[PDB]
C-alpha cells in the first residue's frame, strides 16, 4: 500500500554510505510507487525530500542518476525551486556520461523561467544540434513543455534556426516536423516554398508523411492549388510503399465525384477496400461513416453491394459490427434484404461484440433516414424495434420520437397508431413523459378525434395520478383549439370524467376550479401561453456633427471597395454614399495587425473629375480587429460638365503606436508613418435610382430636346455589342428597355433605351441604338435631365 | 503527438497499477476510476480488435494476466498506434525473457516504469520499436 | 401569520427532497391575509424574498425530477376592491428591505457552498 510516512522517516537511510544501489533504489521506488499510483502532499515535505535526496550525490552511481530524474520528473508544472541542480546539469554538460544529461534538461522545461532561460543558451543551441541522434532527441522534447509556457525564446532564432532540422534519421525526421506543426501554425507561406522541400525529397518515416498529410489535406479543402501534379505525386506516394497507413489515410478524403473524380482512384481504392475488407485495417469502419463519405451516384451504388455483404454476413469484429451499420446505411438498402437482416439482428443485437451500442448509433441513423417517414418502414421497424427489443429500444425511442417530430410526420394516424398501441404494452412511464409533452402541443391540428380521444382515455386509464394527469395537460392546447366536433362536448367532457383520491381529487377539482375561476375562453388563452436604403445611411452618418453638408442619401455605392487589399494589418473595406448634396465615404474596418493601433488617423483624398472638397475625417483611434469610422466628405457639383465621378487619392496617416495586447499602455508618444491609401473612384450608380419613365414617349424625346450628346463609333474588327454590353448594363446600373433589352445567345439588332435618375435630383437618360449592318456602327445617346450626366454617361459607361 | 491521455496498465480488477496521464485535462482519481469503470467494466478483460470510445481511439489490449489501456484519439491511425502497443508487450517479454503477469507486476514495477518513459514521454511518442531500446537499456 | 412563520421554520428545518407548487397554491386561497394587511411595494418585496428562496433552490440543477413547472398561474398568483387587488397583482408581475433580503438569500448557491465545504 501507499503512505508517505515510512519514507520521510526512512530518509535517514540517506545517512548511510553502505547502501546497495538496489537497496536504496527500492526505497526510492517506494515513494515513487505511492505516487505512480497517486499521492498528494505538502511542498515543505517535498522540499525536504529534495534536500534529503539531493544530499546524496557524490556518485555517478548510474542508477542513482536515473531515479532522481524520475523523481524530479514527477514535479514539472507544479514544481519547487530550480536552482539546486544547476551544477549537476552543468556537470553533465562538461561530463560525457552522455546518457544522463539528456533526461535532466527535459524535466526542467515545464518548470522553467526566463532568466534562467538565459542560461543554456549558447550551448543549448549547440545541444539541440548536437551529435548522435539520441542525444538530440532528448533535447527536443524538453522544449515543448516549455512551449506550453512559451518557446518563443526559441523562436526567434528561426531563419537561421530551422535549417539544422535537416535530418538523417527517419525517426528523427518524423519528429522534426511536428515541432513544425506549430512552425506551420506560425506559417503558411513558408510551407509553400517549403513544401517544395518536403515535396522536393521523398520521405523516410511513414510518420513524417502523416502529419504532412493532414496538413496537405488541410490545404486541399478549398483547393491546395493545382494539386493536379502534386496530388498526383502524392497520390503515388500515399498509394504504395511498405507502410499501409498512408494509402488509407489518403483514401478516405479523396473521393471527389458527384460527377467528379473517380478515375484511377476508384480502382486503387477498390484494391484497398477489398484488401482491408477483412480487418486488415479494422480502420475501414470509421471511414464509411464519413471520412470516406458515401451517398453514391446511381450505377455506382449497385456495385457496392458485395463488400457490404461481407461485413453484413460476417457479423463479427467490433470493427465489423460498426462497419455493417455504416456501409449498409451509406450505400442504402432494398426493403427485402432488410427482412433477412431483421431476423439476423434479432439474435445479433444484444451482445455480439456488444452490438447494442453500434446499433443505437445505427438506429439513430435509422430514425434520421426515416424519422417517421417511409412510415411503412417506420412501422415495420416499430414493430420490430419493440419486438427485438431487450429493452434497449427506449434510448433509441428518445431519438426516434424526436425524428418523427423533426419531419413533423403526417402518417401520424398510423404512426401514432403503432406508437399508441405498442407503447401500451411496451410500457415505460418515462417515454410517456416526453411524448406527452409533445403531444400536449399538437392536438387538433391533426384531427381524428374519436381515436385520439380513444387513446387519451387509455393513457389516463393507467394508474398514477401522474399518468392520468398528462392527458389533461396535453389537452389544454387541444381543448382550446377544439377539433372536428369538440367545443360543446369539450365543455361536456371534463364533467363526464371526474376524480377523487384527494390530491388526485384535487387535480380534477382544481383544474375545474381553475376552470371555475376563468371564462373558459379567456382561461384557455392565458394558461396556454432619393432617400434610399442609403438614406438610412445618410442618417447613420448623421450622429457625427463635424459636417460640412450632407443632404439625404440618393443611392449608395454599387460596390464597397476594400481600400486595403487582402488581410492587411490596416484592412479596409470602404463604402461610398451619395446624397442629393454631398457624398460621404465612410470607411469600415479592422486596423489589422495586433502590432498596431492607429491613432491620429485622418483620410486624404485628392480628386480628378469634380467635387468640392470640404474635409478628410479620420477616426480618433483604431485598435485591432475592430471597425471604427473615418470618413471623408465632399459636396457634389451637379450641372457642370464633369463634376461627381471622380477618383480620389488616398494616403493613410497615423501615428502608429505598438501594442501589448496582454495589458497594453496608451501614452501620448508614438510616431507617424503614413501608408498609401487606395483609390476611391466614384461611380454612376452610387447616385442613381434606375427606373422606368414617367413618360417615356415624351420623356424619351424630350430628354433629347434639352439634352443630348452623342458619340459614334464604327466597329470594324469585331461585330459584337458584347464588349460594349459588358461596360454599359453593368456601369450605369440601369435598366435596358422599350422591351429593348433581350437578346438570346445571339440576336440580329439591339437598342437599349435605358433608365435611372441621377443625384441632385436630375436624371440621366441613355439610348443606345446599337446598329448592325454587319459592322456595328452605333449611336449612343445620352440625354439627361442633368448636364453633368450626358458627358458622363458617354464616359461612365466605360 | 502529445497525444497520450493516459496509458494505463490496468489490472482487470479495474485496478490500475499504472497510469500516466501523459496528457490530461480531466482529473480525479475517482473520475479516473469512474471513467475507467464504465469502459473497463464493459470491456471486462475482453477488449476489441479495435475500439473507439469517445471518437477517440481506445487501444487497449489484454495479456494473459493484465489489461492494457492506452487512450488516444481516433485522429491517429491504428497501425502505428498499435505498433507501440505491440512494442510494449513484446520488448518486455523478450528483454525480461518474460512478458507481463500479475506476478511479474507484483514483484517489481520499476522496469515498466523505466521502459515507459523511454518509449513515450507524454503526448508524443518518442519511439515504438524495441531494439534501440534494448541496446540502449542495460539495467 | 402564525401559520406562515411555522411554515418558514419547518421549511428551514427540512431540506432533503420533495415537490409542491401545488402546496403553494393550496395555502394561498382565492384571497387570504398576508403581511400586516398590506405593505404594498414592501409587500411586493415580501412576496419576493419568501417565494424567491423557494425559487432559488428551484433555479438550481436536479437529480430525479420532483415536478416540471406549470406555474403559469404561478405568475398571477404571486402578483371593486377585488378588482383593484387583481390589478395590483398584475402590476407586480419596507419593500426595499424585503428585496435586499431576497437578494441575500439568492437555494442552489447555498447547496453549492455546502458541496465545496464537503470537498
Amino acid at each position: 500500500h501507499l503512505e508517505k510516512s515510512a519514507v520521510l522517516q526512512e530518509a535517514r537511510v540517506f545517512n548511510e554510505t553502505p547502501i546497495n544501489p538496489r537497496k536504496c533504489a527500492h526505497i526510492l521506488t517506494k515513494i515513487l510507487y505511492l505516487i505512480n499510483q497517486g499521492e498528494h502532499l505538502g511542498t515543505t515535505e517535498a522540499t525536504e525530500a529534495f534536500f534529503a535526496m539531493t544530499k546524496l550525490f557524490q556518485s555517478n552511481d548510474p542508477t542513482l542518476r536515473r531515479m532522481c530524474y524520475l523523481t524530479i520528473k514527477e514535479m514539472s508544472c507544479i514544481a519547487e525551486d530550480v536552482i539546486i541542480v544547476t551544477s549537476s546539469l552543468t556537470k553533465d554538460m562538461t561530463g560525457k556520461e552522455d546518457n544522463y544529461r539528456g533526461p535532466a534538461v527535459r524535466a526542467l522545461c515545464q518548470i522553467t523561467d526566463s532568466t534562467m532561460l538565459q542560461a543554456v543558451e549558447r550551448y543549448m543551441k549547440q545541444a539541440i544540434v548536437d551529435k548522435v541522434p539520441s542525444v538530440s532527441s532528448s533535447a527536443l522534447v524538453s522544449s515543448l513543455h516549455l512551449l506550453k509556457c512559451s518557446f518563443d525564446v526559441v523562436k526567434r532564432w528561426v531563419n537561421e534556426a530551422q535549417e539544422a532540422a535537416s535530418s538523417d534519421n527517419i525517426m528523427v525526421q518524423y519528429h522534426a516536423l511536428g515541432l513544425l506543426y506549430h512552425v506551420r501554425k506560425n506559417d503558411r507561406l513558408a510551407v509553400s516554398k517549403m513544401i517544395s522541400k518536403f515535396t522536393r525529397h521523398g520521405l523516410k518515416s511513414p510518420f513524417a508523411y502523416c502529419m504532412m498529410i493532414r496538413v496537405a489535406s488541410k490545404q486541399l479543402e478549398e483547393e491546395d492549388g493545382s494539386r493536379d501534379s502534386p496530388l498526383f505525386d502524392f497520390i503515388e506516394s500515399c498509394l504504395r510503399n511498405k507502410h499501409e497507413m498512408v494509402v488509407y489515410e489518403a483514401a478516405s478524403a479523396i473521393v471527389n465525384l458527384p460527377g467528379c473524380s473517380a478515375k484511377e482512384l476508384a480502382p486503387a481504392v477498390s484494391v484497398l477496400q477489398l484488401f482491408c475488407s477483412s480487418p486488415k485495417a479494422a480502420l475501414r469502419y470509421a471511414a464509411v461513416r464519413t471520412l470516406n463519405k458515401v451517398a453514391m451516384k446511381h450505377p455506382s451504388a449497385v456495385t457496392a453491394c458485395n463488400l457490404d455483404l461481407e461485413n453484413l454476413v460476417t457479423d463479427s469484429n467490433r470493427s465489423i459490427a460498426t462497419l455493417a451499420i455504416t456501409t449498409l446505411l451509406k450505400t442504402g438498402s432494398e426493403s427485402s434484404i432488410d427482412r433477412l437482416m431483421k431476423q439476423i439482428s434479432s439474435f445479433m443485437s444484444e451482445i455480439s461484440d456488444e452490438f447494442k451500442v453500434v446499433v443505437v448509433q445505427a438506429i439513430s441513423a435509422l430514425c434520421q433516414k426515416y424519422p417517421r417517414k417511409h412510415a411503412v418502414l417506420m412501422n415495420f421497424l416499430f414493430t420490430m424495434l419493440r419486438e427485438e427489443g431487450g429493452f434497449e429500444y427506449k434510448r433509441a425511442i428518445v431519438d426516434c420520437i424526436i425524428s418523427i417530430i423533426e419531419e413533423n410526420s403526417e402518417s401520424k394516424e398510423t404512426g401514432l397508431s403503432h406508437l399508441c398501441e405498442f407503447i401500451e404494452d411496451c410500457e415505460f412511464t418515462v417515454l410517456a413523459t416526453r411524448i406527452l409533452h409533445l403531444l400536449g402541443q399538437e392536438g387538433p391540428k391533426t384531427n381524428n378525434p374519436s381515436k385520439y380521444i380513444r387513446f387519451i382515455y387509455n393513457r389516463v386509464v393507467l394508474e398514477h395520478e401522474e399518468v392520468r394527469a398528462g392527458a389533461v395537460s396535453a389537452l389544454a392546447k387541444f381543448g382550446a383549439q377544439n377539433e372536428e366536433m369538440l367545443p360543446s362536448i369539450l365543455v361536456l367532457l371534463k364533467r363526464c370524467v371526474m376524480d377523487d383520491d384527494n390530491e388526485v381529487r384535487d387535480r380534477a377539482t382544481f383544474y375545474l376550479n381553475v376552470l371555475e375561476q376563468k371564462q373558459k375562453a379567456l382561461n384557455a388563452g392565458y394558461i396556454l401561453n432619393a432617400a434610399t436604403r442609403q438614406e438610412i445611411f445618410q442618417e447613420q452618418l448623421a450622429a457625427v456633427p463635424e459636417f460640412q453638408g450632407l443632404g439625404p442619401l440618393f443611392k449608395s455605392s454599387p460596390e464597397p471597395v476594400a481600400l486595403t487589399e487582402s488581410e492587411t494589418e490596416y484592412v479596409i473595406r470602404c463604402t461610398k454614399h451619395t446624397f442629393s448634396d454631398h457624398l460621404v465615404f465612410q470607411f469600415d474596418c479592422t486596423n489589422t495587425l495586433n502590432d498596431q493601433t492607429l491613432e491620429n488617423v485622418t483620410v486624404q483624398m485628392e480628386p480628378t473629375e469634380a467635387y468640392e472638397v470640404l474635409s478628410y475625417v479620420p477616426a480618433r483611434s483604431l485598435p485591432y480587429n475592430q471597425p471604427g469610422t473615418c470618413y471623408t466628405l465632399v459636396a457634389l457639383p451637379t450641372e457642370d460638365p464633369t463634376a461627381v465621378a471622380c477618383t480620389f487619392s488616398c494616403v493613410m496617416k497615423f501615428t502608429v503606436k505598438d501594442c501589448d495586447p496582454n495589458t497594453g499602455e496608451i501614452d501620448e508618444e508614438g510616431y507617424e508613418d503614413e501608408y498609401v491609401l487606395e483609390d476611391l473612384e466614384v461611380t454612376v450608380a452610387d447616385h442613381i435610382q434606375k427606373v422606368m419613365k414617367v413618360n417615356f414617349e415624351a420623356a424619351w424625346d424630350e430628354v433629347g430636346d434639352e439634352f443630348e450628346k452623342e458619340e459614334t463609333f464604327t466597329l470594324s474588327t469585331i461585330k459584337t455589342l458584347e464588349e460594349a454590353v459588358g461596360n454599359i448594363v453593368k456601369f450605369l446600373g440601369m435598366h435596358p428597355c422599350e422591351r429593348s433589352d433581350k437578346v438570346p445567345e445571339n440576336k440580329n439588332t439591339h437598342t437599349l433605351l435605358l433608365a435611372g435618375v441621377f443625384r441632385g435630383g436630375h436624371d440621366i437618360l441613355v439610348r443606345s441604338r446599337l446598329l448592325l449592318l454587319d459592322t456595328v456602327t452605333m449611336q449612343v445617346t445620352a440625354r439627361s435631365s442633368e448636364e453633368l450626366p450626358v458627358d458622363i454617361i458617354l464616359a461612365s459607361v466605360g | 503527438l502529445y497525444t497520450v491521455k493516459a496509458i494505463l496498465i490496468l489490472d482487470n480488477d479495474g485496478d490500475r497499477l499504472f497510469a500516466k496521464y501523459y496528457d490530461d485535462t480531466y482529473p480525479s482519481v475517482k473520475e479516473q476510476k469512474a471513467f475507467e469503470k464504465n469502459i473497463f467494466n464493459k470491456t471486462h478483460r475482453t477488449d476489441s480488435e479495435i475500439a473507439l470510445l469517445e471518437g477517440l481511439t481506445v487501444v487497449y489490449k489484454s495479456s494473459i494476466d493484465l489489461y492494457f489501456y492506452v487512450i488516444g484519439s481516433s485522429y491517429e491511425n491504428e497501425l502505428m498506434l498499435m505498433a507501440v502497443l505491440n512494442c510494449l508487450f513484446d520488448s518486455l517479454s523478450q528483454m525480461l525473457r518474460k512478458n507481463v503477469e500479475k506476478r511479474a507486476l507484483l514483484e517489481n514495477m520499476e522496469g515498466l516504469f523505466l521502459a515507459v518513459d523511454e518509449i513515450v514521454d507524454g503526448g508524443v511518442i518518442l519511439e515504438s520499436d524495441p531494439q534501440q531500446v534494448v541496446h540502449r537499456v542495460a539495467l | 401569520e402564525d401559520i406562515q412563520s411555522v411554515m418558514t421554520e419547518v421549511r428551514r428545518s427540512l431540506g432533503e427532497i420533495p415537490i409542491v407548487e401545488s402546496e403553494i397554491k393550496k395555502e394561498a386561497g382565492e384571497l387570504k391575509p398576508e403581511e400586516e394587511i398590506t405593505v404594498g411595494p414592501v409587500q411586493k418585496l415580501v412576496t419576493e424574498m419568501g417565494t424567491y428562496a423557494t425559487q432559488s433552490a428551484l433555479s438550481s440543477s436536479r437529480p430525479t425530477k420532483k415536478e416540471e413547472d406549470r406555474p403559469p398561474l404561478r405568475g398571477f398568483l404571486l402578483d371593486v376592491a377585488a378588482s383593484l387587488a387583481t390589478t395590483l397583482t398584475k402590476i407586480a408581475l419596507f419593500v426595499a428591505e424585503a428585496m435586499l433580503l431576497m437578494a441575500t438569500i439568492l437555494d442552489v448557491d447555498r447547496i453549492s457552498l455546502c458541496l465545496k465545504v464537503l470537498s
